[PDB]
């Protein structure tokens, strides 16, 4: 497609374009034409849900080029032999299996079709709409592979292991753009800022910057709705081939757990650390009179976790007789506390709905 | 060696894993991966033995308190893990995630 063609040649541009004083505002303007043609290629019931059944509380996305190591990893971790479909590379998404890790479900993807180079958009989508990824690298060859994972996924606008950052942008009427700073900028001249602005076609704004942001952050803020901010976890494969003391030095890097899937080493901190970074709510029932259970706790995801979220979990109805509920937990702010519908529940607290 | 720098996987390729004396390196054998796992799991239980400490006890670890010193809702839950739990024979299930084991079926 033209808007395809039309990526590529501001893609070309910026590589051959040296980066000064004198081309910074266009190579701004280039990023945000840049940033806009990409959004286009989302525009369109999308992903998890719609393009997959989903089958989990969470689901959870693997991306790596193909390997002896990545098959075993995924055998090992779903307890299922890989399928037919596994090891062909024209398939673009397999679920490896679903597993239960601390009472959740948890469906595992695999996406071999973000590497490549109508059904592709479908890829994106469920990439796009996982609640964390798993980047499976050979650390004894991390680096090329790492770069192209990357640039794929932040293609797509998904944002790894990051935080929106804390711009805002209020749009105005008359006298043009006007900034404001809080910790000095490093990064940002205000050619640049209106160069993104313009670009934009915002005639007249106030931004306010709490961030050393740079160029790509106010793009992403920009494009607020479509980023999707997502917890990653590189898998470095391969241990085997180091040593005790190179071992200790990767934990010197973030979100990265290092393991051998040949020997298990380290797969059951891969997995613990998946359970952190998914944040997932378990709520424990409990009736009136006896204790709550413990053993069957109903898993609710970290932004859909209202006591209203726990009601429709249980049963549809429920809803419409709500009296109110008693919580005990780290949600409230006396033990225990009389709550609504809306109230925000947090991991492990303990629940007591009331009959209207 | 306490609080150190953090480091990217482009800095541990190019500079970091270059300055270890190659003949000091400990291998990376089935003994010495457990030996340094040992120690790794106790630092975390040490860590975590610190935040814990600072942590707001959760709903469950409060009713533990208050233990060791009206809905019918039972039809709609024993329906829920019913289902919840049905398809469970294709499902490999970790339980409370400790001590996985990992063998592969089929």
């Amino acid at each position: 497609s033209t808007t395809v063609e039309k990526i590529k040649a501001i893609e070309d541009e910026m590589a051959r374009t040296q980066k000064n004083k004198a081309t910074s505002f266009h190579l701004g303007q280039l990023k945000a034409k840049l940033a806009k043609l990409r959004r286009e290629l989302l525009t369109s019931g999308a992903g998890i849900g719609f393009d997959v059944a989903r089958t989990g509380v969470a689901s959870v996305g693997f991306v790596g080029f193909p390997s002896v190591g990545k098959s075993t990893l995924l055998s090992k971790l779903t307890g299922t032999e890989s399928e037919a479909a596994e090891y062909e590379f024209t398939t673009l998404v397999t679920v490896p299996g679903v597993i239960r890790y601390k009472g959740a479900k948890i469906q595992m993807l695999d996406l071999p079709g973000i590497i490549d180079g109508g059904r592709g958009k479908q890829v994106i989508a469920v990439a796009r709409t996982c609640n964390l990824l798993f980047i499976i690298l050979d650390v004894n060859k991390p680096l090329h592979h790492k770069q192209i994972i990357e640039k794929e996924l932040e293609g797509v606008g998904i944002r790894l292991n990051k935080t929106p950052p804390d711009i805002l942008i209020k749009k105005k009427e008359k006298g043009g753009i006007s900034i404001t700073n809080t910790v000095p900028l490093t990064h940002l001249g205000n050619d640049e800022i209106r160069a993104v602005m313009s670009e934009y076609r915002i005639n007249s704004a106030e931004i306010a910057f709490r961030c050393d942001a740079t160029v790509d952050d106010l793009i992403d803020v920009l494009e607020a709705s479509s980023r999707r901010y997502m917890p990653a976890i590189y898998v470095l494969n391969k241990i085997d081939s180091l040593s005790i003391e190179e071992l200790e030095l990767l934990y010197r890097i973030p979100n990265a757990v290092p393991i051998s899937s040949g020997q298990d080493w380290n797969l059951d901190e891969l997995l613990q650390v998946m359970w952190d970074r998914l944040n997932l709510v378990r709520i424990y029932t409990k009736p009136k009179g006896q204790i709550p259970d413990f053993t069957d706790p109903v898993v609710l995801r970290s932004d859909r976790c209202s006591v209203k979220d726990f009601c429709n979990q249980i049963h549809k109805s429920l809803v419409d007789d709500f009296r109110n509920a008693l919580v005990y937990g780290s949600s409230v702010k006396h033990q225990p506390q009389y709550v609504g519908l809306s109230h925000i529940l947090e991991d492990e607290d303990v629940v007591t709905i009331l009959k209207k | 060696l306490e609080k150190q720098p953090k480091i990217t996987l482009e800095e541990f390729i190019e500079t970091e894993r270059g300055k270890l004396d190659k003949s000091k390196l400990t291998p990376i054998t089935i003994a010495n991966f457990a030996q340094w796992k040992k120690d790794h799991v106790i630092a975390k239980i040490n860590a975590e033995k610190k935040l814990s400490s600072k942590r707001k006890p959760t709903g469950r670890e409060i009713i533990l308190k208050m233990s060791a010193e009206a809905w019918d809702l039972t039809e709609f839950t024993d329906a829920l893990k019913k289902a919840d739990h049905q398809d469970d024979g294709g499902i490999k299930d970790y339980g409370d995630g400790s001590n996985p084991t990992f063998d592969i079926k089929k």
